[PDB]
Formats: structure tokens, C-alpha cells, sequence
């Protein structure tokens, strides 16, 4: 038949559910995003869109943090990652108390991942519109998570999401082969800085603003953190001298 | 969402009809014919046994006249499987009347109380009714015997003789012809018979595809006494109408 | 020895080095001996699975009783060996008791023997509870009768066999006592008839497979 | 579909008889490089032929190249 | 030539090889031709020492259409 | 009306086809895995495929290990395989915690089976696409091979393989069996038992494959692991001189 | 979440049908034909072990399976429905029944029990019917053997023997050809073969076949001695050996 | 309608048996040959 897409649950008559097929639409439409697991450690950059004077800079934020040491950046609706990311703070805490310990990374990445999944098993449940990046340090090392609404996250030596990380995969694969060594947090918050100005000219037609946070077994000690003042600011000109 | 999937069952025909309720009562059109009578010295069953066969297992299997209690069994149309639900209930619903009082329903109480169960899926729950139908047949203080009926949608009445199942009309009219009101069972018995032989839609009625029961006050007694014929019996009581 | 293919290998083995009837003291033996549990069903020894295998020798060792003529040994024990797949299976028998007696119509037997035990078996169906395919082994019979040229003997089995094999018993033998009846009939000369029975025989056959052999027959 | 190997088998051969840069990036774009066909590896470098053209590239370089391989992932697998 | 068609191999031949000799004005072949099916008419009309005369319904598709099943009867 | 394909309920065929197309999200992973008893032992060889560097290879299985004794290698969308493989290591331990003793392979099968059954029942539960493979050494059954599918129907197997070419893979260990007629290999050592496979894997696919090519992993006796890419390219080693 | 399927999935024609059911009969005659036979001295049961690989162990699948030492049943259908159905009415059995009667119900009561479920996925919201009917057999000690087959429909009546599944039309013709009373459970064993012989196409053998029946009590398999009242099960399960073995008795 | 192919079997076997002349025995036949497909699908 056909309207297979009309309801969640459904199986199309080649094995598929739209909608989430349909809420990965909005997820490249969500703000282009990206994250990198630097040697000891992970980052967290995305585009902040100015959308107007009115907005009050550096006031909302995007990048979310989970326990002290996950940090969780996504693109797509904003409240749904953000309901999610409650969820995942929940995990931990309960994780936490029961286990005592934060959350290993990729524990706290399965844990989700069946959650976004769920959304996939009923025709009533709305898939989630936003795929995160996601990770931070944990026992051993860092990891580096983006969790599709398919309920589909892998291991990423780097990640985006959004509009233009066509532009970041090109500069992350380059990154790869650029320092298949590794990569200092400090030059992974750099040139994440340039990716997203390069990720960003998809969406050049409007100023942003640039957030990033990480996660350094090293400078963060393995917390999560923003990335602030002069080092930002350093990025910014390192990648806005780059970007020329 | 759910909304496309719901057949919406007690939902009003436009002319205020239940159209489940309507078929309901038109796969009981298709039900087995089956009859009952109330004599002056008791209560007759007969029934015929609907798709039947050689290794058809006869003697054990009961597919229409089931004993809710020993004042109380009744003749089935409709699903088999649905009724023993209901069976079952009653009997319950007779022995808890009886454990709560000590003394057996008068009939038409556990009629009404099966009444209302199949209105209960009438008037809520998106559930589908039972595709059944029900000769009544109970022995009573108050009226002593008592004969009663019931469809799908809990309406139920009191009866001198019925018969449902197919040819319902055709016999209601033979029955509604040849029933008079002092008839003993044994008359009733045959007529209903002749009326079996006649509203039988195969070519001979015979006691393999028959099920058949009275209920009678015996000879030596005050205790009303149900019993369902055994087929030699039926096949016996089968010749003694001449019918052979 | 003692074990299920020793002895019996032996039995097989003595053939092999020497004969049977030194390997009948195997073979004796074999019905003598080797199981610990299950039924006596070799007539001397309590077994399952070598009583089976005591029959792969009985089968050989009753070709090689017929090769004895033990065969008329055997013949006896063809009723106990009945018993003794009673001791197994009653349709084990109805194998192995035909296969035997079939083996006996192998390995040339005189009618009689054939006859005396098929009769045997055949009654010992009935005793047993088998209405059924003693006339199987009683169209043998009747074939024995119509080898022992008993068409009397034979077409009156056979009218029983016909009556029981009218649905009263199998169409596919059904098919197959026609032949029989139709050579009967052919051997009595009677062409209608045992064009009839080929015929009805032959249309019926139609309904199924036959045999290669009844097909060619 | 050329597997991987198939693709890389095909990827070098329609591919890298235009003329291309061993910088330019040849398995690392058959990674990327997945349930494409054999005129698919063509567009891949027909691709970044477009980049080529846009870097002024005879060789194909290995930027014209993975900026194809997932835009040639990208419409499609 | 392709094996085991005795029955319908008869079946033709008491369709027509037979009253050929001596009934059907026509005969129908169902199935999957060309699959020893069509094959089954060569061999037939090998055999049949008559002329044989194939026909494509296939065939008849010229634009003139006033000739069309004029040989078609002739034929 | 027609929602019966949206839904689970009998066709006018009596078919679900919710179920059917759940069958076709397992091979749209597009990975051709295998399963076989070894002698002792069980061995599952699949196709390790890694799109992107930006990925983190090692971050990408489909097989896991869900008891001690127990792995299980998926087939279908990872998501359910994340699920599904969750589901069956609550039941172990809930099945050892109650038992006492670790779940027999089939029995998880046989449970996990009833999920999809229940799916398959159900209607707001949409069933999972994913075919999944269980195997370990049960220590009443040595090595044994239970695969499941969205219908809640499984079997055993003398061994088993799924993908896109699974059916000639399927054909290639037939003939192979059929010429051996043994259930399981005779190798006492998976580690010729992962060769063979391989071999048979690179022969009925007639693909060869890189230690990064291959997702691999080891039914022991109370044990079941996954191989290095060493231990795989250790295989691909031998492999290459063999053959 | 949150199942909002509450509303019965299958509902009256208007020309008054359960078209589920209607297609679960359609499933069910798509079934693995398998029968069953009610003999003097017992009853036997039958059907085709389908192999859809040889690289499957088709032992690992069990059509027919116990459920009480005297009673067993077989289905023919989908798998999985016959699978989880098993559970339950094993479970039922020993809940709604020997955990209250301690012992193994009369074949009927299970049989009117596992019919009930049934029905229920033929009612309630959310579930469909199941896509088999079962054949099961029992003897109690007052009813003896008995013969059940039991519908999508939750119907279930009694049968002196029959067949269930694709060729359990031509099984049945023949089965009524050759049944009678006084069959004994070889001879219905045996008729069974030669029944399911007609129903099998593909190779006819204990490994390509699944019998049992419900027999005498089987003290062996009582797994213990010293308990005079219990001599065990009467069902069994037939080897493939005992099977191949009555298959030379074809 | 069943019965003629009754009779045409019974010439068609008459015919076989090369016969305007038909016994009773050929029908006979018939019968099951046409019961057969009676019998048949």
C-alpha cells in the first residue's frame, strides 16, 4: 500500500519507519555541530545562530553536559535533545548512585540509544528530531558518541551533525589523516573553531555565534567543560585568520 | 497514530444501529439451528450440530447445549469458544449467587447478568461483542420452568418455545404454528424434532447432527432434573418420531 | 564376542571364514545372547536393538537357515519371531516377518514352507490383532496357491482378499490382486475375468504409483 | 554493486585514468566510497572533477576528491 | 525429447496424431511453451508426415488492414 | 482496510507483512555473517565494515557477547541490535539468578524468540528487523547454532550464515557438509575452525578479507570471546598459506 | 508506548465474519499439514518435520510437544504461535489446574482452557489471532484417549481422528476411507504413515517426520521407582528409528 | 456434463481400442478416469 510513513511504528514495505527517516530531516536542518575526541580527550563545537541583536550573547547554550564529565552537543530541536539530555542525567545519576562511579561513556551511550530507540517502536511515540554528539572522558579514556534518531550512535575518532558537516567531515577526515597521531585538546578546540566557520558557510547567510566545550583527561582532568575567553577567543582568530 | 487502526465498534450507525451488533447477529444467521421449548411439565433442548463429519468425535464433544447449572443449562448460538466464556462466568456468577445465598438464580438474574456482560461490550471498550446467541432454559421457584433467549446486544426475552440459529423464522413460524401452550415435553420434543427434520437444512435429520436436552421435573422427584441424550438416545428419540 | 557386532560378525564373519552353521553356534548365539535389556525377542536372549541386529543374521542367517533349510528352523521360530518383533515393534514384524517369509520365497523354498508359515503368519496377524496385509502375506499366499496353482484356493482368499481389499482393505494392493487374479483367471484362462480384474486393476493402478516391476507386470 | 573491492577495482580503474595526483586520496575515498556503481566511481571523480575545475586541476587532487565521495554518498548510498 | 510426457504425449496423439487417422476439430496446448511444450508440436508434427503450417498470433500486425485474416482463412 | 499492511494482523493470505518487511531491515545492514559448530567449539564470522575514518572501528560490532558462555552475533539495524542484545543479557543473569545456572543457548533463543512472537501478536509493538544468531558451547551441547528471526521462529543448526549472500553461503557449507556429512567441524581448534570458516566465507563470497574486513568471535567451552584483528589477520596469515 | 490498541482487532463482516480468523483458517490450511488418530488402546498424532535448511537441526524444532505425561499436542501453522501457546498451556495445566488438582487436567479442560486463550487474542485490542490450530490428544483416566482440535476461532471439538494443514483435506478423505473404530494404534500408526505419506512430497523418514501418541504409562520414563500409582507417562515421543523402523513396516 | 466424458473415454478407449464397437468394461473405466479427475484438482 502506501502512507507506510503515517504512523512511527510501521514497517514500510521495504522494512523502514519514514518518520525517523522523516526526524533525521530537521536533524541535517539542526544547526551543523560538531565533536572531536582529541588523544586524551573530547570536544565539543557548534555553531551558535545570531538570529537577531535582541538575543543576549552567550546566554543560551547549546552544548549540554551530563554528570560532571559528558558533555552533550545535538542537532535538531532544541527541547527534544534537551528532554533527552535530562533523561541521560537521570541515567548517570541513577548509574552513578547505583554504581557509585560516573557513567563509562559508552554505558551512558547504550543506555540512550534504547531510548531513542523506544521512540522507534510505536506508531504513537514521535521519533526524536535531534541526533547528538555526545561523550567525554571516562575510566578508560574519552569517547565520542552521535546518537541518531534511528537509535543508531557509533565510536568516532571525529563527529557532526547539522547543516554543514559535509564541510566538518572533509575537515575532520583531514584532521584523521592530518594527525592520525592524535590531536592536542588544545589544536582539537582550534581547528573545530576553523571547521565550523567552514561548516558555517553553508549557512554563511547569517552571523552566529561559536560555542565549544571538551572533555580533557588532561586540562579538564577528565571533566567536561567549556571551551572560554582567550583560548576561545584564540581558536576563533586561529581559525579567523584560517578561514583566510 | 492509533485512530486509523480502530474499527470504532459501539460507535452508532447514522440511524442508530451498532452494525457489529448487526453482524453479530447475522454470523448467528449462520449458527447451527437450535430450539427450545417450554412445555407445561418442562423445558425441551434440541439443537443440530453444525458442520459434522464421520471421525467427527460425537459423544464427548458438545458444540450448543452447555448446563450453566443443574436448573440452569442452555443451548448456544454462535462461536463456541465465545460462549464457554460466558458459560463459565454464569456457572460463577450461579454458583456465587448460590454461595452467597444458598439458593440457585432464578434465571432470568443470570440471564440479565449475561444480558448487561454482552452490553457491556456494546456501549464501551472498542471490543468487539460475541458472535452469540442463547437459548435459556432454567426451572425456577417463582415461574418454574422459564425459557429465555438473548442476542449479542444483551436484549433478552422469555419464551414459550424458540429457536435460533438458521431458519429461525421458518421454524419460529412452524414452532409459532404448531406449539400449543399445554404441550408436553415429549410433544415438544418431537415438534421441535419435526420442526428440526424440516428447518434441517441437510437432507436427513439425524441424532449425529443433533445435540439435545430437557429439562424436566421427573416422575420420582422435586428435584427438577436436566439431561442431555446421549446419541443413541437422540438416535433412539430420533426414531420414536417416526422420523427414523 | 558379547558384543552386537562381534558375535554377530562373527556369525557374519564365520560365513565369511567358513559358513553359517559354524557361525550358527554365533548365530544360535545370537538369539542366545547379547542384550541386557528390553524384550525376548530373540527366542533365547532378551534384546532390542541386536534382535534387530540378530535379524540382520536372521535375514542372511535365514537365507542361510534356507541355505541350512533351517529355514524349516526358522519357519517354527517365524512365529516366534513374530512375537519377537511383538517383543519390538508389531509393525517391525509385519517388516521383517514379510521380509523374512519374502526371503523365504527367495532362496528357493518349497510352497509348502512358504504356504505353511505364510498361513502361519498370516492366521498369527489376526491372533495378534492384524486384520491387516495378512492378506498381503495371504496374496502371496494366494500367489503361493497360484504357484501351487491353487486358483480355487487362491481366487477364494482372493475373493476375501477382493472383499477385503475392496476399501475394505488397500486400493493399491487392490490393484495388485487383480494381477494376481487376472493370472489366476489367465492360468484358468478366463480373459474377461482376468482382463477385468488387469483392467479394473489397471484403470485403479492409474489412481496411484506401482510398482516398476506391477507397472511392467 | 562493486564491493569495496569491487569499487576500489573499479575505483582505480574508471577513476584514476583521469589524470590524478598520488595525493590525491585513493582508498581512504573507496572507505568513503559505498554502494556506488561503477559510473558512480565515474561521478566520483566526475565530482571532484567539479572541485578539479574548481581547484584548476588536471591531477585530480585529494581535496576534489572526498568533498565528491561524500557528496556522491551523499544524494545517495 | 523431453522426458516423460507419455500422457500428454498420447493426450496430443489422441488428440489429433490419432484421429488424424480417425472428434476434435482443435486442440489446446496449455502452458509454458518452448519448454519442451512448443517442442511437443514439432516432434508431433515431425511425426505427423502432414503439412505442417505455424502460425503467429504474433504475426498478424500489418497495417493493412484489409488483407489480414484474408490468407488467414487461405492459409 | 489496508492498514493490515501498517499493522499486525492476518492478510486475507493470513500474512503479516509488517513482520516481511521487518525481515528486509535485516540485510539492509547489508552484512554477510556466518555461524558454525566447530568440533569442540563454535565459531561466527562476519563482515566488519567501516565506512568512514571518522568512525571508531572498534566501536563496531555486531556481535556480542551476551553471557560468559553465551555470544550473539545480530543482523539488522544496530539499534535493535543494541536492544535486542540488552533484552537476552537481562535474561542470562535473571535466568542464572534464578536458575542457578547460566542460560542454555536455545533457551534464550527460545525465549528471545517469544519477544518477536509477542511483537508479532502485538500490534502497537512493532516487532524488531533484526535477525539475530545465538551460539556458545553448551556444556550439555558442546557447540551449538540457534538463529531467530522477527517472527519469533528459530531452529538449531549444524551451522548457519546470514546476509545479503547468505543463501550461497548457505549452499557453499551445504555442499561442504554434504561432502563432510558432519554437523560441526572436525577441527578441534577454532582457530583452523575461524580459517575454514573464512576460507568458506572468502570462498562463498568470493571476497577476500582484511583483519578490519571482519567482525570475528569465539564459542568456547563456558566461554565466548571475539578475535583481535591480530588473531584475525593471524588466521589471514595461515589462510594465505593453506591457500 | 503506551499501547492505545484497546479496541478488538478483528471485527464482524457485514456479512457477519471474523476476517482474521477467516485468514488465520487461511494460515492455518497454509499450515504443515498434520494429523491425528484416536485408536482403541490410544491415540496418535503426526506430522512432517519441515527442514527449511539442511544446515538446520530439525530435531532443535519439536511440532509436537508434551503437555502432560498423558497429554500432547501439534499444530499446524506458524511456529511461533504453536511455540509460546505450548508455555501457556503448559503453565495453565499446572497453575490453573495441578497447582490446584495436582495432577495433569482431563484432555478436555486443557484443551477448553488453551482454547480459551485463543479466543482471547481473537477479542481483546492489540492482538491478533494465532496462526495455527492444534491437534492435541489425551487420556484421563475417565474420558481415556481423546482427540482435539482446537481453532483460531478458540473452537474445539473431539474427532475419532483427523488432519490438520494443507493436504488434511485429501489426509481426511483417506483417514475417513480407512479409519474405523477398532483400530489399534499401530495399524493407526502405521495408518498415519501411510496418511502423511499422501501429505509428505519432499523425503518421508523419522528425520523428515514427527510422530508421537499418547500409549500406556511409561514407567521407564517415569524417571524414578517405588511409586506404585504413577507407571508414568502415557505419551511418548516416537524415535525417527521406531519411525524409519514402522517405515519398513510401510 | 460428467457423464459424456464418461462416454468419450469409453471411445476414446473404444477408439484407442480401435472401435466403433464399445463394451460396457470401457465406461467402466471411464468412470475412474473421469472420477479421477473428478477426483482431480
Amino acid at each position: 500500500g502506501t502512507g507506510y510513513d503515517l504512523s512511527n511504528s510501521v514497517f514500510s514495505p521495504d522494512g523502514r519507519n519514514f518518520q525517523v527517516e522523516y526526524a533525521v530531516k530537521a536533524v541535517e536542518n539542526g544547526t551543523t555541530s560538531i565533536g572531536i575526541k582529541c588523544n586524551d580527550g573530547v570536544v565539543f563545537a557548534v555553531e551558535k545562530l545570531i538570529t537577531s541583536k535582541l538575543l543576549v550573547p552567550q546566554k543560551n547554550v547549546k552544548i549540554q553536559v551530563v554528570d560532571r564529565h559528558i558533555g552533550c552537543v545535538y542537532s535538531g530541536l532544541i527541547p527534544d535533545g534537551r528532554h533527552l539530555v535530562n533523561r541521560g542525567r537521570e541515567e548517570a545519576a541513577s548509574f552513578k548512585k547505583l554504581y557509585k562511579t560516573p557513567i563509562p561513556i559508552p554505558a551512558f551511550a547504550d543506555r540512550l540509544g534504547q531510548y531513542v530507540q523506544a521512540h522507534t517502536l510505536y506508531n504513537s511515540v514521535r521519533p526524536f528530531g535531534v541526533s547528538t554528539i555526545f561523550g567525554g572522558v571516562d575510566k578508560n579514556g574519552a569517547h565520542l558518541y552521535m546518537l541518531e534518531p534511528s537509535g543508531s550512535y557509533w565510536g568516532y575518532k571525529g563527529a557532526a551533525t547539522g547543516k554543514g558537516r559535509q564541510s566538518a567531515k572533509a575537515e575532520l577526515e583531514k584532521l584523521v589523516d592530518h594527525h592520525p597521531e592524535g590531536l592536542s585538546a588544545r589544536e582539537a578546540v582550534k581547528q573545530a573553531a576553523k571547521i565550523i566557520y567552514l561548516a558555517h558557510e553553508d549557512n554563511k547567510e547569517k552571523d552566529f555565534e561559536l560555542e565549544i566545550s571538551w572533555c580533557s583527561l588532561s586540562e579538564t582532568n577528565g571533566l567536561h567543560k567549556f571551551v572560554k575567553g582567550d583560548l576561545l577567543q584564540e581558536a576563533i582568530d586561529f581559525a579567523q585568520k584560517e578561514i583566510n | 497514530g492509533s485512530r486509523r487502526y480502530d474499527s470504532r465498534t459501539t460507535i452508532f450507525s447514522p440511524e442508530g444501529r451498532l452494525y457489529q451488533v448487526e453482524y453479530a447477529l447475522e454470523s448467528i444467521s449462520h449458527a447451527g439451528t437450535a430450539i427450545g421449548i417450554m412445555a407445561s411439565d418442562g423445558i425441551v433442548l434440541a439443537a443440530e450440530r453444525k458442520v459434522t463429519s464421520t471421525l467427527l468425535e460425537q459423544d464427548t464433544s458438545t458444540e450448543k447445549l452447555y448446563k450453566l447449572n443443574d436448573k440452569i443449562a442452555v443451548a448456544v448460538a454462535g462461536l463456541t469458544a465465545d460462549a464457554e466464556i460466558l458459560i463459565n462466568t454464569a456457572r460463577i456468577h450461579a454458583q456465587n449467587y448460590l454461595k452467597t445465598y444458598n439458593e440457585d438464580i432464578p434465571v432470568e438474574i443470570l440471564v440479565r447478568r449475561l444480558s448487561d456482560i454482552k452490553q457491556g461490550y456494546t456501549q464501551h471498550g472498542g471490543l468487539r461483542p460475541f458472535g452469540v446467541s442463547f437459548i435459556y432454559a432454567g426451572y425456577d421457584d417463582r415461574y418454574g420452568y422459564q425459557l429465555y433467549t438473548s442476542n449479542p446486544s444483551g436484549n433478552y426475552t422469555g419464551w414459550k418455545a424458540i429457536s435460533v440459529g438458521a431458519n429461525t423464522s421458518a421454524a419460529q413460524t412452524l414452532l409459532q404454528m404448531d406449539y400449543k401452550d399445554d404441550m408436553k415435553v415429549d410433544d415438544a420434543i418431537e415438534l421441535a424434532l419435526k420442526t428440526l427434520s424440516k428447518t434441517t437444512d441437510s437432507s436427513a435429520l439425524t441424532y449425529d447432527r443433533l445435540e439435545f436436552a430437557t429439562i424436566r421435573k421427573g416422575a420420582n422427584d422435586g428435584e427438577v432434573y436436566q439431561k442431555i441424550f446421549k446419541p443413541q438416545e437422540i438416535k433412539d428419540i430420533l426414531v420414536k418420531t417416526g422420523i427414523t | 564376542m558379547s558384543l552386537p557386532g562381534s558375535k554377530l560378525e562373527e556369525a557374519r564373519r564365520l560365513v565369511n571364514e567358513k559358513q553359517y552353521n559354524e557361525a550358527e553356534q554365533v548365530y544360535l548365539s545370537l538369539l542366545d545372547k547379547d542384550s541386557s535389556q528390553s524384550s525376548a525377542a530373540a527366542g533365547a536372549s532378551v534384546d532390542d536393538k541386536r534382535r534387530n541386529e540378530q535379524e540382520t543374521s536372521i535375514l542372511e542367517l535365514g537365507q542361510l537357515y534356507v541355505t541350512m533349510g533351517a529355514k524349516d528352523k526358522l519357519r517354527e521360530f517365524i512365529p516366534h519371531s513374530t512375537e519377537y518383533m511383538m517383543q519390538f515393534a508389531k509393525s517391525k514384524t509385519v517388516k521383517v516377518l514379510k521380509t523374512l517369509i519374502e526371503k523365504f520365497e527367495q532362496v528357493p523354498d518349497s510352497l509348502d514352507d512358504q504356504i505353511f508359515v505364510c498361513e502361519k503368519s498370516i492366521e498369527f496377524a489376526k491372533r495378534e490383532k492384524r486384520v491387516f496385509l495378512k492378506h498381503s502375506l495371504s496374496i502371496k499366499l494366494a500367489t503361493l496357491h497360484y504357484q501351487k496353482k491353487q486358483y480355487k484356493d487362491s481366487l477364494a482368499l482372493i475373493n476375501d482378499l477382493l472383499r477385503e481389499f475392496k476399501k475394505l482393505d488397500d486400493k493399491p494392493s487392490l490393484v495388485d490382486v487383480h494381477l494376481l487374479e487376472s493370472k489366476v483367471y489367465h492360468k484358468l484362462r478366463n480373459l474377461a475375468k482376468s482382463k477385468a480384474s488387469l483392467t479394473a486393476a489397471r484403470t485403479a493402478a492409474n489412481s496411484i504409483y506401482c510398482p516398476t516391476q506391477t507397472v511392467a507386470e | 554493486l562493486p564491493n569495496e573491492a569491487g569499487r576500489l577495482e573499479i575505483f582505480k580503474i574508471h577513476t584514476a585514468k583521469v589524470k590524478k595526483t598520488g595525493e590525491f586520496d585513493f582508498e581512504a575515498a573507496v572507505k568513503m566510497s559505498d554502494g556506488f556503481n561503477g559510473a558512480d566511481i565515474r561521478n566520483c571523480a566526475t565530482e571532484a572533477g567539479f572541485f578539479a575545475i574548481r581547484d584548476d586541476r588536471d591531477h585530480i587532487n585529494p581535496d576534489d576528491l572526498m568533498k565528491a565521495v561524500r557528496k556522491v554518498a551523499e544524494v545517495k548510498k | 525429447d523431453v522426458g516423460g510426457l507419455d500422457m500428454q504425449k498420447q493426450e496430443i496423439r489422441e488428440a489429433v496424431e490419432l484421429p488424424l487417422v480417425q472428434p476434435p476439430r482443435g486442440v489446446l496446448l496449455y502452458g509454458p511453451p518452448g519448454t519442451g511444450k512448443t517442442m511437443l508440436v514439432k516432434a508431433v508434427a515431425n511425426s505427423t508426415k502432414a503439412a505442417f503450417i505455424r502460425v503467429n498470433g504474433s504475426e498478424f500486425v500489418h497495417k493493412y488492414l484489409g488483407e489480414g485474416p484474408r490468407m488467414v482463412r487461405d492459409v | 482496510a489496508g492498514y493490515d499492511r501498517h499493522i499486525t494482523i492476518f492478510s486475507p493470505e493470513g500474512r503479516l507483512y509488517q513482520v516481511e518487511y521487518a525481515f528486509k531491515a535485516t540485510n539492509q545492514t547489508n552484512i554477510n555473517s556466518l555461524a558454525v559448530r566447530g568440533k569442540d567449539c563454535t565459531v561466527v564470522i562476519s563482515q566488519k565494515k567501516v565506512p568512514d575514518k571518522l568512525l571508531d572501528p572498534t566501536t563496531v560490532s555486531y556481535i556480542f557477547c551476551i553471557s560468559r558462555t553465551i555470544g550473539m552475533v545480530v543482523n539488522g539495524p544496530i539499534p535493535d541490535a543494541r536492544n535486542a542484545a540488552l533484552r537476552a543479557k537481562a535474561e542470562a543473569a535473571e535466568f542464572r539468578y534464578k536458575y542457578g545456572y547460566d542460560m542454555p543457548c536455545d533457551v534464550l533463543a527460545k525465549r528471545m524468540a517469544n519477544l518477536s512472537q509477542i511483537y508479532t501478536q502485538r500490534a502497537y509493538m512493532r516487532p524488531l528487523g533484526v535477525i539475530l544468531t545465538f551460539v556458545s558451547v553448551d556444556e550439555e551441547l558442546g557447540p551449538s547454532i540457534y538463529k531467530t528471526d522477527p517472527a519469533g521462529y528459530y531452529v538449531g543448526y549444524k551451522a548457519t550464515a546470514t546476509g545479503p549472500k547468505q543463501q550461497e553461503i548457505t549452499t557453499n557449507l551445504e555442499n561442504h557438509f554434504k561432502k563432510s556429512k558432519i554437523d560441526h567441524i572436525n577441527e578441534e581448534s577454532w582457530e583452523k575452525v575461524v580459517e575454514f570458516a573464512i576460507t568458506h566465507m572468502i570462498d562463498a563470497l568470493g571476497t577476500e578479507f582484511s583483519k578490519n574486513d571482519l567482525e570475528v568471535g569465539v564459542a568456547t567451552k563456558d566461554k565466548f570471546f571475539t578475535l583481535s584483528a591480530e588473531n584475525i589477520e593471524e588466521r589471514l596469515v595461515a589462510i594465505a598459506e593453506q591457500d | 508506548m503506551t499501547d492505545r490498541y484497546s479496541f478488538s482487532l478483528t471485527t464482524f463482516s457485514p456479512s457477519g465474519k471474523l476476517g482474521q480468523i477467516d485468514y488465520a483458517l487461511t494460515a492455518v490450511k497454509q499450515g504443515v499439514t498434520s494429523l491425528g488418530i484416536k485408536a482403541t488402546n490410544g491415540v496418535v498424532i503426526a506430522t512432517e518435520k519441515k527442514s527449511s535448511s539442511p544446515l538446520a537441526m530439525s530435531e532443535t524444532l519439536s511440532k509436537v510437544s508434551l503437555l502432560t505425561p498423558d497429554i500432547g499436542a501439534v499444530y499446524s501453522g506458524m511456529g511461533p504461535d504453536y511455540r509460546v501457546l505450548v508455555d501457556k498451556s503448559r503453565k495453565v495445566a499446572h497453575t490453573s489446574y495441578k497447582r490446584i488438582y495436582g495432577e495433569y487436567p482431563p484432555t478436555k479442560l486443557l484443551v477448553s482452557e488453551v482454547a480459551k486463550i485463543m479466543q482471547e487474542a481473537t477479542q481483546s485490542g492489540g492482538v491478533r489471532p494465532f496462526g495455527v490450530s492444534l491437534l492435541i490428544a489425551g487420556h484421563d483416566e475417565f474420558n481415556g484417549f481423546s482427540l482435539y482440535q482446537v481453532d483460531p476461532s478458540g473452537s474445539y471439538f473431539p474427532w475419532k481422528a483427523t488432519a490438520i494443514g494443507k493436504g488434511s483435506v485429501a489426509a481426511k478423505t483417506f483417514l475417513e476411507k480407512r479409519w474405523n473404530d477398532e483400530l489399534e494404534l499401530e495399524d493407526a500408526i502405521h495408518i498415519a504413515l501411510l496418511t502423511l505419506k499422501e501429505s509428505v512430497e519432499g523425503e518421508f523418514n523419522g528425520d523428515t517426520i514427527e510422530l508421537a501418541i499418547i500409549g500406556d504409562e511409561n514407567p521407564d520414563l517415569l524417571g524414578y521407582t517405588g511409586i506404585p500409582t504413577d507407571k508414568g507417562p502415557r505419551f511418548r515421543k516416537l524415535t525417527s528409528q521406531e519411525i524409519n523402523d514402522r517405515l519398513e513396516a510401510l | 456434463a460428467d457423464v459424456k466424458g464418461v462416454c468419450t473415454e469409453a471411445g476414446m478407449y473404444a477408439l484407442r481400442e480401435r472401435r466403433i464397437h464399445v463394451t460396457q468394461e470401457d465406461f467402466e473405466l471411464a468412470v475412474g478416469k473421469v472420477m479421477n479427475k473428478n477426483q482431480e484438482t
